[PDB]
């Protein structure tokens, strides 16, 4: 959390 | 500022049993970021730099692996480095990454560069994990000292006039060379243009041209785009980093671009393997490898 999770 | 100091203490831990944090003086910690930050600011946005030397991808806190890659590959100065940035947030000691990172910068100023990578940026930091690590083990105003100095990181990287180095990718804004060197410093990492691109973008095998990015912010880029960009450029490489991959490297359109990852079981949530990519003095590329657990 997709800021890459 | 006693560096040697800094790094003795840094590598103290050389050898543990991952976990162990070292924990330097506040006054320390800021002289690291303002002797560093004046070391940035005099070099170019734009490095233009020589082979042969090491390149690494993410970190984001992983200071164990940081040192596994130093005792793989040479601590500096016995190999030069390139890191492409995302240095910090999502792991247990970015503290100590930043540290290393910026003492080393400046005892081997023009034989250790660091690029700036999205996670430099005090937006996404307040969000994924270094200001709470700040204001934890110090306190809100040094975590303003270290964005102070992640302002002033250049932002791309030429080694030999062949392989062009930068955290995310290209950008639809990505004209010319000067556009990048003519960006001004310190900074923020806007939300949109060129700076925003080089940070943010990635390569995607499904996309022709320039497509939306998932990520909610830059874009993607396809195969051709990359082919273009080497032939318009008089280029042979785009080294990146930005995405994890599992084998900690991986290349993209016909070999023309490599994605580097130096984190391995990233989060602990991907079982990747974290890698550096070796630049012989022909620019020839091979790679040191930290397997998964
Ligand atoms: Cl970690
Ligand atoms: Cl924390
Ligand atoms: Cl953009
Ligand atoms: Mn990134
Ligand atoms: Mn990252």
């Amino acid at each position: 959390x997709r800021x890459x999770x | 500022l006693n560096l040697d100091s800094i790094i003795g203490r840094l590598l103290e831990v050389q050898g543990s049993r991952p976990g162990k944090n070292v924990q330097l003086t506040e006054n320390e910690i800021r002289g690291l970021c303002l002797k560093s930050r004046e070391i940035f600011l005099s070099q170019p946005i734009l490095l233009e730099l020589e082979a042969p030397l090491k390149i690494c991808g993410d970190i984001h806190g992983q200071y164990y692996d940081l040192l596994r890659l130093f005792e793989y590959g040479g601590f500096p100065p016995e190999s030069n480095y390139l890191f492409l940035g995302d240095y910090v947030d999502r792991g247990k000691q970015s503290l100590e990454t930043i540290c290393l990172l910026l003492a080393y910068k400046i005892k081997y100023p023009e034989n250790f560069f660091l690029l700036r990578g999205n996670h430099e940026c005090a937006s996404i930091n307040r969000i994924y994990g270094f200001y709470d690590e700040c204001k934890r083990r110090y306190n809100i105003k040094l975590w303003k000292t270290f964005t102070d100095c992640f302002n002033c990181l250049p932002i791309a990287a030429i080694v030999d006039e062949k392989i062009f180095c930068c955290h995310g990718g290209l950008s639809p804004d990505l004209q010319s060379m000067e556009q990048i060197r003519r960006i001004m410093r310190p900074t923020d990492v806007p939300d949109q243009g060129l700076l925003c691109d080089l940070l943010w973008s990635d390569p995607d095998k499904d996309v022709q041209g320039w497509g939306e990015n998932d990520r909610g912010v830059s874009f993607t880029f396809g195969a051709e785009v990359v082919a273009k960009f080497l032939h318009k450029h008089d280029l042979d490489l785009i080294c990146r980093a930005h995405q994890v991959v599992e084998d900690g490297y991986e290349f993209f359109a016909k070999r023309q671009l490599v994605t580097l990852f130096s984190a391995p079981n990233y989060c602990g949530e991907f079982d990747n393997a974290g890698a550096m990519m070796s630049v012989d003095e022909t620019l020839m590329c091979s790679f040191q490898i930290l397997k998964p657990a």
